[PDB]
This record gives structure tokens, C-alpha cells and sequence, in this order.
């Protein structure tokens, strides 16, 4: 399940949450950002797999 | 810097005389879809040593 | 009075222009979050593919 | 009563829950106790 | 044109294709069919559901301001799609471009298109439904989420191959390094006489 | 192959469960969720804020 | 999904308890300051004061004027205005004008699949507003809507 | 009905019990200390106006 | 500071590890060509094993690409730059302090008749060597600088 | 929490402690002195008139 | 039985009769309608669910 | 009539009631509480008409 | 490798166990005397003052 494309997902949109409540957090802005790079990272490691 | 074209350089590492130019030594072409279409030709010397 | 002004600075944004000092410390901290977990992320997901 | 509140945020900031952390522990150490069991006839 | 594929060799005129449907027998076959059935419907199926997101995030993502004050700028990269042209086709150089308007009807599936001799014939083959070529109102192709520009000398029997979403995970990536880019606001920091604060969520 | 690999897979499983144990036995020994940024950052950077 | 979507709505939940109880005990104080203020003004009624009485009741009346502007200028545990609607990086006040300067939008969050819920009461809600169970002025001339204002009016006139 | 969250159940299900007897402990003692039973705004959202 | 003064020694190590492999797997292949040559058909099951089991450790130690030739020789490549090895022959690499600044260590490749290029630390950056080489240059760099800014 | 530290509830109820420890004072204060009023806290226009 | 059909509809009744005590409160008109979104939120939620 | 022989239609009544309902009032003025008029001579409400 | 126990706990555990015990002295110190300041740090400025 670390391959879960729904758990990277899952992830970002907590963070989407989290920005959504307190739109100031640079720290949750930035981790935003930094979970799509990890969404992209499970996308991309699966695609290459195939 | 030309998509679906290439240009192609040579040398020879132990013949110091095989000085490369800027003068490319082919050009390389390709179809509508990424196949070779044509230049991929050429003879190439260098000078002999003992 | 100029102590005062010292105090003052506290809460200014000075060092991002948007930023104040602590808000930058948070950021800082962010920034390490989201790369120390995407990294454990991608580490494990490419550790299982092997 | 502002410090108090902030408290109280700070505290549930940091800490998880009592109970959880504590069953949980026991429950998944007994698990890994049987764990060891079955590698240990495994090996034969 | 992006492929390895199994041939018998007749006596002078040389190699032949066959399709994978004949040469489905053990090893051979097993490969061929599991790469192009099963490998290839998966590959358009992340593909189609990596392109919806980066794309129907974007489009959304337009609306926003961000914390410069600016409309935001849209967050992702994704790979287009390619179309293919044959070999045995007229032409060499017509290189079919795609066109792509729509991510809310992408279907994921390799489509064979091909120039009837009137009109155009277009399928999509995992399913092998036959439909003539719905066409924009301006002479060239629709199909659902995405649109394709035509040639001109085509061949009685031009027949062209598009792949809608197999490439769009190869170049996605983030292409927001500033965290100050997301399209938070609703409305700007700078308009005249609206306010957003650094809170508008 | 499967002596190798029983071995080889006994071990990934006490390797895994032992590190849950070690996890868990953090958390109550420090009173914490976190202590480390990988924690739980974002909890860590709103707590600086706090502070 | 369904788990993580749980998760997410607990998390703005708690988001909203956070604002909404500090904003509690603000207003709590707030209303115990007007009453004194209600209390204060009865005095100041009261026809037998010598006049610099009058004048120091109005020095009594600019301390709780004082008091009321601090606490509506109030931020929160993130340095967040939290009376200034969206704007809650700045003062959303002034002292002198009793003007207004924050966004007279509430904020706003959804915490569960239907209730979306308005966590921000932007100061002109609070201060410069009357609700229609409205004491009416007597000679028809509108009704005030500024407390600062009605203070104000009166220090003066004290004074 | 395999659970780990079974023989795992029993003790949730029990610890959701603790917390809803503590939150009304608390209750209790916050209460009985202050000689109140208006204390937050939410004890009787019409009994603080009146 | 003492955390990038630890992986520059780790940086020469590993380059010293890497011109190591790379004579071994030329003897390799030289003695594979002898070995099956006398055979006339008889394979060194172990030696060929052995090259391939020291290939993949070379190739945790750094990036690498690797291919067979004609005879059943070996190509081997830094993927993102070119091939080192072939034949019997394999090339040389030596450890150095980078020219932009010469207070930390990166690794300089050399094609023999052409130069020691000087690789900095752009392209190492997979396998163990681009493991520290990227930590150090993107993470650690970053961190300092932010620590020293703000500030 | 993490093994009941920082209790919320002791804290809570030291400060009603604190509450009740003026208004205890001020009461003894007032009765011991014969006065309402003994220092400009008690009431500010009262004492100057 | 806490989250129940039950129980808001309870408690919105219960505003209503506070109401009913005090058509004039402005406080009593607004607290009324807080219970009576929460119906909402119960019955939207519970079908949602089904 | 557009239906042919036996052509068949399906109502669904509460399919959709809850998902659609909505509360449609928010000011203290909106509630209705007096049996009659309060705009008119004939009649005798007040505000506190209950 | 990085799991070897090597009683991490343990001396995890004891590290917070003295920290405690540094609480608790300081407890039991401000608990006997009655003073909040005993140390020459306890608080400098007020010390002096």
C-alpha cells in the first residue's frame, strides 16, 4: 500500500484542508505543494514500473 | 534545438590532429512520427600512429 | 522610548518583507517537513520496488 | 484566561491520547511475541 | 511507431506483420497480448486519471488570486497526447497535431482513426467501437475530451493511431517552487475596492 | 529460493514490527505526539506560533 | 476515502472551536465592560454633581472607553486580528474615528458534509450594529450604531 | 469477523466510554468549583442574554 | 559545517571504491574471453556471476548503465554522460576539490587522451555516491543558508 | 494527552481559587477597616466627592 | 443515542418553547435558528450515509 | 399522451428531499410568531404577540 | 542496523526520568521553604529587586 495513489492523495488533501481553514500557514501552503511532488512521485514510480 | 532534428559530432581521442569543428559531422532527421528519415551517413579517418 | 522601538520590531514583517522573524522560523521548519517526509515516502515506495 | 486557553491548545497540539497509546503498545507487542514464536519453528 | 513486434519472413518479399490475435501461444503470445491488452489498458488508465487531475486542477486553480495579490498560476505539467501516422500511408510529413479542449469526457483508450475515401472512420480500441469521426464545426476531428487536426493528401485508407493519455505522466511534475503562487483568494490583495485579507481560504 | 526467502521474509516482518514497538515506546516515554519535525511538522510549525 | 474525508472534517472542527472559544472570553469581557458602562452613565445622570465631578466621571468613562477599543483591536495565539474579518493582519480599528477598516464579510468553514459554518464575526456585527428589538430615540432621529461614537458623545458632553 | 481491530474492538469501545464519563467529570468539577452553572457560552445560549 | 566536512571524506572513498570495480570487471572480461576461447564452449558459471554480482555493486555505488557487446564483452556507462568501459579496458577517476569552491570535494572523471574532466556535483546525484553528493549539496547548503538569512 | 501531564482541570480550578481569594480579601479588608471604601479601586468619583 | 433524529429535534422543540416564553428576544429568534439548521445538518448527513 | 402502450414512468417522491433541503432564514426579524397583523388599525399584537 | 535496541529505550526512558526528578526537586524545594526563588537563577532580576 505505500504504492496507495489514493493515500498520497488522501495526504495532499489534508494539506488542502488544513490550508483551506487557516489560508496564512506558509507552512501548510508549502507542504501543499510538497505533497503534489509526492503525488507526482507515486505517479511516476508506478509509470515506470509499467 | 530542432525537433524531430539533430546534429551529430565526432572525434578521435587518440589522434590529436582529428581536431572536431563546429562543423557538424551529420545532420539526423526524422518523419512525422520520430523514424529516421534521413543524413545518417559518413566516413571518418584519422591519422596512424607506429 | 527606543527600547521600545527594539520590542516593536517583534512583530514586524521585516525579514521576508511579508515575513516577520518567527513566522521565517516556521517556514524553515515546514521547509524540512515536507522534504524529510516526501524523501521517506519515495525511499520506501522505491525500496519496496526493488 | 488567555493563557489558559492557549494552554489548552498547546497541550492538545503536542499530545495524542492516553488510553490509545498505551493499548495499543501492549496489543502490537504481544503480536510481535508471536512473531518471534513462528520464525522460531520456522527455521526446522 | 514505438514498438517491438513479431514477423515471419516470406520469400523474397521479406517481412510481414501479423497481429498478436494469431500469434497468441504460449510465451510469444502470453507477452504480446499481456503487454498490448492488459499493460496498455493500464497505462491509458493511470494516464487518464493522472491528466483529469493536473488539468481539472488547473482549470479550477485559474480562478484564485494568490498571496502576491495576482490571479494564481496554475500548478501543474502534463504530457500530451502523441498521434501516429502508419507507415503504409501516403505521406511522411503530416504529422497529426492534437487539440485538446475538454478533460471531464477523456476516455481511456488508444483510438484508430482512419480517411474512408469521403469521410473518416474513428474507434476506440479497447472497446472497438466503430463511429464515423465527429468533427469540430470547422474540419477537423472530435473525439469526447480531446481533438485532432487533419491532413490534406491523405490515402484512400489513411489510418492514424492517437494516444489521448498514455504520455501524460512522463513530464507531469509541480511547477510551483513559490509557495506564495497558490490561487488562495478569491479576490486580489491589491484590487480597489475589494478585501481579501491574508485569510480568504 | 524458498529457504532464502522464508528467511528473508520472517525478518522483514519482526524487522517491521519491532520498529512499531520502538515507536510507540517514544510516544509514552516522552509524553508526546512528536519530538521529531517528520512527526508531525505541521503540528511543530503552528506550535512555534503558539509559542 | 470515507475515513480520511472523517478525518478532515474533524480537523475543521476543531479549527472552528479554536476561533470561536477565545472569541468567547473576549466577549465576555466585552459585555461586562458595557454594563459598567450602563452603570457609570446612571451616574452621570444624576443632577447634583459638582461640575469637575462631572469632569473626573468623564476621565472614569475615558478609562472604560479605553478598555472597550483595547479589546476590540484584540488579535489571537497566531498575532491574527481576529475581529477584522479576512484582515486579520491589521489593526481594524481606530481609536479617534471609532471607524470601521476591516472586510465586512464573516470568515467561513465547512466542518462536516453539510454544515458550513461562519467562524468569524467581523467587528462591524459586534460594534456597529442594533438589533430590531431597538430602543428607539425618542424625537425620531435615527438610532446610534456606534458605541464608540455614543462615548465618546458623552465624555464630551461631561466634559 | 477478523479484526485486529477486534480483540482491539473490546478496548475502543471502552476507551470512548472513558472519554465520554471524563468529559462529563470535567463538567462536574468545573462547575462545582466556580458556584456556577452558566460558565461558557454554551451551558444556555438564551440564559446568558437574559 | 562538520556534517559536510564528514561526507567529503566518505565522497573520496567511494571514488578511490569505484576505480577499484572498474579494474576488476576489465580482468573480468579478459579472462572470460580466455576462459571461453580454451573452452570451446565450457562457461565459467561463476566468473560470469562474478561479473555481473560486481557490476551491481558498482552499480550501488553510483549510477550506472551497463550492456553486453559482441563476443560477450561489456559496455558500461555513467547513463547521464557516456561509456567508460569496453573490451578489456576500463578508465580512471580520481577525487578532487571542485573548482568553484575548492573547500569541498567532488569527483573528476578522466577519458585518458582527453582530460580529467572535473565532474562537480550535478550529475552524481543516484546512487550512493549522488546519495551524499545531493544531501549535501541541496539540502544541507539550503538549511545553512536559510539558518544564516532569516537571520 | 501523554500520561495526564499538565492537567487542564487543576489549572482551571486554581484560577476559581484565585477568584475567590479577592473577592475573600476584599470583603475582610472592608469589614476590618469600617469602611466601603479604602483606596481609589473602590470606587474613583465617590472618593473625590 | 446522542446523534439521533431524536435528540436535535428534541432540542429544536425546546428552543421553540423558550420562544414561545419570549417572542419579543431578539437572542431567543437567533438561537432558534442555530437548532434549526442542525436538523438540517442531521438529516442531510444520515441520508447522505444511505 | 406522448407515452406508447404500456409505456412506464417512476416516481421517486423522498428521493431526493433531504439532499435538496435548506434552511432559507437567518435574521432575528424573520420569525413568525403573531396570530394577526401589526402593520394595520383593526388589530392588537404588539411585538410581544407570542 | 539502525534498530538495535541497544536499550535505546531505556536510557530514552531514563533521560526523562531525571528530567522529572528535576521538576519534582524543584517542587519539593518551593514546596518546604514557601520562596519561589532559592537558586541564584531562579530568576535574576527578581532576586535582586
Amino acid at each position: 500500500k505505500s504504492s496507495s495513489l489514493s493515500g498520497s492523495l488522501q495526504s495532499f488533501f489534508t494539506s488542502l484542508q488544513t490550508l483551506v481553514s487557516n489560508a496564512e500557514d506558509p507552512a501548510a501552503r508549502q507542504a501543499l505543494i510538497g505533497k503534489a511532488e509526492g503525488l507526482v512521485n507515486q505517479f511516476k514510480t508506478t509509470d515506470q514500473y509499467l | 534545438t530542432k525537433d524531430n532534428e539533430w546534429a551529430v559530432y565526432t572525434h578521435d581521442s587518440s589522434d590529436p590532429a582529428a581536431t572536431a569543428p563546429t562543423t557538424a559531422s551529420t545532420t539526423l532527421k526524422f518523419n512525422e512520427n520520430g523514424i529516421l528519415e534521413s543524413g545518417g551517413t559518413v566516413n571518418i579517418t584519422t591519422g596512424t600512429i607506429n | 522610548r527606543n527600547g521600545q522601538a527594539l520590542l516593536d520590531l517583534q512583530n514586524s514583517n521585516v525579514v521576508g518583507g511579508n515575513k516577520t522573524f518567527n513566522d521565517a522560523y516556521a517556514t524553515l521548519v515546514s521547509d524540512v517537513g515536507n522534504k524529510t517526509s516526501t524523501l521517506k515516502t519515495s525511499s520506501t515506495t522505491q525500496a519496496n520496488v526493488v | 484566561d488567555r493563557a489558559l486557553g492557549q494552554k489548552l491548545q498547546m497541550s492538545n497540539l503536542v499530545d495524542v491520547d492516553w488510553n490509545s497509546v498505551i493499548s495499543s503498545y501492549v496489543m502490537q507487542q504481544a503480536a510481535l511475541q508471536a512473531s518471534y514464536k513462528t520464525f522460531t519453528d520456522m527455521q526446522g | 511507431p514505438t514498438r517491438t513486434t513479431v514477423a515471419y519472413v516470406d520469400e523474397a518479399a521479406g517481412n510481414i506483420e501479423i497481429p498478436e490475435k494469431l500469434l497468441n501461444t504460449g510465451s510469444l503470445g502470453g507477452l504480446l497480448t499481456f503487454r498490448s491488452q492488459d499493460l496498455d489498458q493500464t497505462r491509458n488508465t493511470l494516464g487518464q486519471l493522472a491528466l483529469a487531475f493536473a488539468d481539472a486542477f488547473n482549470a479550477q486553480h485559474t480562478k484564485g488570486y494568490d498571496a502576491d495579490g495576482n490571479k494564481g498560476k496554475d500548478f501543474f505539467s502534463i504530457g500530451s497526447p502523441v498521434v501516429y501516422s502508419n507507415s503504409n500511408n501516403a505521406d511522411k510529413t503530416v504529422s497529426l497535431t492534437a487539440k485538446v479542449v475538454d478533460s471531464t469526457k477523456v476516455q481511456a483508450t488508444d483510438y484508430k482513426i482512419v480517411f474512408d475515401g469521403t469521410d473518416w472512420q474513428v474507434t476506440r480500441t479497447a472497446d472497438n467501437t466503430t463511429f464515423t469521426a465527429t468533427k469540430d464545426a470547422d474540419g477537423k476531428l472530435e473525439i469526447d475530451g480531446l481533438k485532432v487536426t487533419v491532413g490534406t493528401g491523405a490515402q484512400k485508407n489513411d489510418s492514424f493511431l492517437l494516444k489521448p493519455v498514455s504520455n501524460a505522466i512522463v513530464d507531469m511534475n509541480v511547477k510551483v517552487t513559490n509557495e506564495a503562487e497558490i490561487a488562495m483568494a478569491s479576490e486580489s490583495k491589491l484590487d480597489p475596492d475589494v478585501d481579501t485579507g491574508d485569510s480568504d481560504n | 529460493i524458498s529457504t532464502q526467502m522464508m528467511y528473508e521474509q520472517n525478518m522483514s516482518g519482526i524487522t517491521n514490527s519491532q520498529a512499531e514497538w520502538m515507536k510507540l515506546g517514544e510516544q509514552m516515554s516522552t509524553g508526546k505526539r512528536v519530538t521529531n519535525p517528520s512527526d508531525d511538522p505541521i503540528a511543530a510549525s503552528q506550535a512555534v506560533v503558539l509559542s | 476515502q470515507a475515513q480520511a474525508q472523517n478525518s478532515q472534517y474533524a480537523l475543521a472542527r476543531t479549527f472552528a472551536t479554536q476561533k470561536v472559544s477565545l472569541e468567547e472570553s473576549v466577549l465576555s469581557q466585552v459585555t461586562t465592560a458595557i454594563q459598567t458602562a450602563q452603570e457609570k452613565i446612571v451616574y452621570a445622570g444624576n443632577g447634583t454633581l459638582s461640575d469637575d465631578d462631572r469632569a473626573s466621571l468623564a476621565t472614569d468613562l475615558q478609562g472604560i472607553r479605553d478598555q472597550l477599543m483595547n479589546l476590540a483591536n484584540s488579535t489571537d495565539g497566531n498575532g491574527r486580528y481576529i475581529f477584522a474579518g479576512y484582515k486579520t493582519e491589521a489593526a481594524p480599528f481606530d481609536q479617534a474615528t471609532g471607524g470601521y477598516h476591516g472586510g465586512e464579510k464573516s470568515v467561513t468553514q465547512q466542518v462536516d458534509s453539510a454544515r458550513t459554518m461562519v467562524i468569524g464575526h467581523t467587528g462591524a456585527q459586534i460594534f456597529n450594529s442594533i438589533t430590531s428589538n431597538a430602543v428607539p430615540e425618542p424625537d425620531g432621529s435615527d438610532s446610534e450604531k456606534n458605541l464608540f461614537v455614543m462615548l465618546d458623545t458623552a465624555i464630551a458632553a461631561l466634559k | 469477523m477478523a479484526q485486529v481491530i477486534n480483540t482491539n474492538s473490546l478496548s475502543l469501545l471502552t476507551q470512548n466510554n472513558l472519554n465520554k464519563s471524563q468529559s462529563a467529570l470535567g463538567t462536574a468539577i468545573e462547575r462545582l468549583s466556580s458556584g456556577l452553572r452558566i460558565n461558557s457560552a454554551k451551558d444556555d445560549a438564551a440564559g446568558q442574554a437574559i | 559545517r562538520d556534517q559536510d566536512k564528514q561526507v567529503n571524506i566518505a565522497i573520496g572513498s567511494s571514488v578511490a571504491q569505484i576505480n577499484n570495480y572498474a579494474k576488476q570487471i576489465a580482468n573480468l572480461n579478459d579472462q572470460i574471453s580466455r576462459m571461453t576461447g580454451v573452452g570451446a564452449g565450457a562457461s565459467p558459471n561463476d566468473l560470469l556471476d562474478q561479473r555481473d554480482q560486481l557490476v551491481s555493486e558498482l552499480n550501488k555505488i553510483v549510477g550506472v548503465e551497463v550492456s553486453v557487446q559482441d563476443g560477450g564483452t561489456y559496455n558500461l556507462t555513467m547513463a547521464n554522460g557516456y561509456t567508460l568501459v569496453q573490451g578489456s579496458t576500463a578508465r580512471q577517476l580520481a577525487a578532487v576539490p571542485s573548482s568553484a569552491d575548492p573547500t569541498r570535494t567532488t569527483v573528476a572523471y578522466v577519458d585518458e587522451a582527453a582530460g580529467n574532466i572535473e565532474i562537480p556535483e550535478k550529475l552524481l546525484n543516484t546512487g550512493s555516491l549522488g546519495g551524499l553528493l545531493t544531501f549535501r549539496s541541496q539540502d544541507l547548503d539550503q538549511t545553512r543558508n536559510t539558518l544564516g538569512q532569516l537571520a
